[PDB]
């Protein structure tokens, strides 16, 4: 339950915790900070799997305050050339990337919004991770 | 010959050479015979009886206006029948009758509305059957299509289609083998009507090209052996919680698309779009 604070902002707050037993280190940062009500930025990425990233694909557990949204599976590194570069990463290899995001805003709500964010990839797909992403907010 | 010679006693082109009626002057063992570009205007009953060993046959462009019964009547060794680009209007509910042994059918472009009257009827042998860039509105294949126990491709695209209903492809269902391949590119569809695909066997299917806005939450779900889907450079509408069925199904089925369905105005990836 050891939380670790992503990224202060002035409509949020971001923070994740492990889902899985094995808990693997990852530097998450996010620049700029999310706006609950729209924006753009850089998420940068320190890692460095345990499987071939191959098929990797998220399978996302959203939860705003009063709902949850079904298992929604989100492809990442198709067998595809316009893949992100680090698609390439074999094993041991070192994942040091950044990459663009655009958020576009949610409309009126405080609640807290919980992500669960259920890493999977490698010839035998197999979980890379888990990680679960609560943000708060006041607006002011 | 007035014709051309590539293989000797075997392949002949006697393309563009201002024919009017079929030529003879020609082996009788012959296996490929081009008589594209010949204003042959009408092939009536026997019009081939010398070529009992024909292989191959492109009658392309050749201004043909009818058919009648036994039109190839003894080219039981016919595999292929190029009859593109001719204005047919009046077809012979007999007309292919004798070609036991064809296997590729292309009748481009023959001023085509519906396979209604398409007398392929007893060609169980056909492997593909391409009936591309013609007048067909409503495709709805009919009964006739059981017998085609072999038909593992068929091209449809470019014609009239605006819609595809769920009797659409109903005789499908009593087809349990079917590894049929269907393309619907370049067509002018924009409504695809719910329970369409349901309880079909598609190897392949193409909706490319069309102008589909979007889909009925689950078309696609229960469509069994599909393993290539394209639906790229359609004019797909990205509302939540709209494209929601869509924007999922492929990113399940991620390795089967082909291209990637884009958003109308956006640009942005479908797979990319997840809804509340
Ligand atoms: C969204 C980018 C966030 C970047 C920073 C994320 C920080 C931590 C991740 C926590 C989990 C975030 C989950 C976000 C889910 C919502 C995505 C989204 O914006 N959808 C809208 C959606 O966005 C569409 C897509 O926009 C962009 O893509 P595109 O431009 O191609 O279309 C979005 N993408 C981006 O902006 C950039 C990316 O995704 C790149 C992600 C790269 C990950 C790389 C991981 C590498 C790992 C290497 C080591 C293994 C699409 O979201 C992709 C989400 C992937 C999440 C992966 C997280 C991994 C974390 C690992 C540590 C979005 O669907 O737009 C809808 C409207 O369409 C007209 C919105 O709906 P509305 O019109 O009703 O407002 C829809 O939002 C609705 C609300 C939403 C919930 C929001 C909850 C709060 C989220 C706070 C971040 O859905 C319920
Ligand atoms: C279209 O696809 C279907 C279903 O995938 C095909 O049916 C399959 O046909 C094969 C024979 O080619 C069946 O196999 C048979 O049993 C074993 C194979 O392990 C072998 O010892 C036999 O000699 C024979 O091959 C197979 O069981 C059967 N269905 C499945 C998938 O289980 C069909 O051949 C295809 N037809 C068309 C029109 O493309
Ligand atoms: C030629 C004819 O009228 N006979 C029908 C036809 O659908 C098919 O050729 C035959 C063998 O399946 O069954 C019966
Ligand atoms: C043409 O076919 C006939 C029929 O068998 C054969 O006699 C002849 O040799 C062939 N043409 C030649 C000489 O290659």
């Amino acid at each position: 339950q050891k939380q670790y604070w992503v990224c202060n902002s002035s409509d949020a707050s971001i923070s994740y915790t492990y889902c899985d037993k094995m808990q693997y280190p990852i530097s998450i940062n996010v620049n700029p900070c999310i706006e609950l009500k729209g924006s753009k930025g850089l998420l940068h990425i320190f890692y460095i799997p345990r499987r071939d990233l191959k098929q990797l694909y998220f399978n996302l557990y959203i939860t705003v305050n009063t709902m949850n949204l079904p298992k929604r599976k989100e492809v990442i590194c198709r067998g595809s050339d316009d893949d992100y570069s680090f698609c390439r990463a074999l094993k041991g290899e070192t994942v040091n990337t950044t990459i663009s995001f655009s958020f576009k805003g949610i409309k009126f709500s405080k609640g807290k919004y919980k992500c669960v964010v259920e890493a999977i990839s490698g010839s035998p797909e197999e979980m890379l991770f888990c990680l679960e992403f609560v943000i708060l907010h006041q607006p002011n | 010959e007035p014709c051309v010679e590539v293989v000797p006693n075997i392949t002949y082109q006697c393309m563009e050479l201002n024919f009017y009626k079929i030529p003879d002057n020609l082996p009788f063992s012959t296996k490929n015979l081009d008589l594209s570009w010949n204003p042959l205007r009408h092939l009536g009953s026997y019009s081939f009886f010398s070529f009992p060993e024909l292989q191959v046959l492109d009658l392309s462009r050749c201004e043909i206006q009818t058919i009648e019964d036994g039109a190839y009547q003894s080219l039981s060794h016919l595999s292929t029948l190029i009859l593109t680009g001719n204005p047919i209007q009046s077809l012979a509910l007999g007309a292919f009758s004798g070609l036991s042994s064809l296997q590729k059918l292309v009748a481009v472009e023959t001023n085509l509305a519906s396979l209604e009257n398409f007398p392929i009827g007893h060609l169980k042998t056909l492997k593909e059957l391409n009936v591309a860039h013609n007048l067909i509105q409503s495709f709805k294949l009919p009964e006739y299509f059981s017998n085609l126990t072999n038909l593992e491709h068929l091209d449809l695209s470019s014609n009239k289609i605006q819609s595809i209903y769920c009797t659409d492809l109903r005789v499908l269902h009593q087809m349990p083998l079917l590894n049929l391949s269907l393309d619907l590119s370049l067509n002018p569809m924009n409504f695809i009507q719910p329970g369409a695909f349901k309880e079909i066997r598609l190897k392949e299917l193409a909706l490319d090209t069309n102008q589909l806005k979007s889909v009925p939450d689950g078309i696609f779900d229960r469509l069994t052996s599909l393993q290539k889907i394209w639906l790229h450079t359609n004019p797909w509408d990205c509302s939540c919680p709209r494209i929601d069925y869509l924007s999922r199904w492929l990113n399940k089925n991620s390795q089967k698309e082909q291209g990637s369905a884009k958003c109308s105005g956006s640009g942005k990836p479908v797979r990319s779009i997840i809804c509340p």
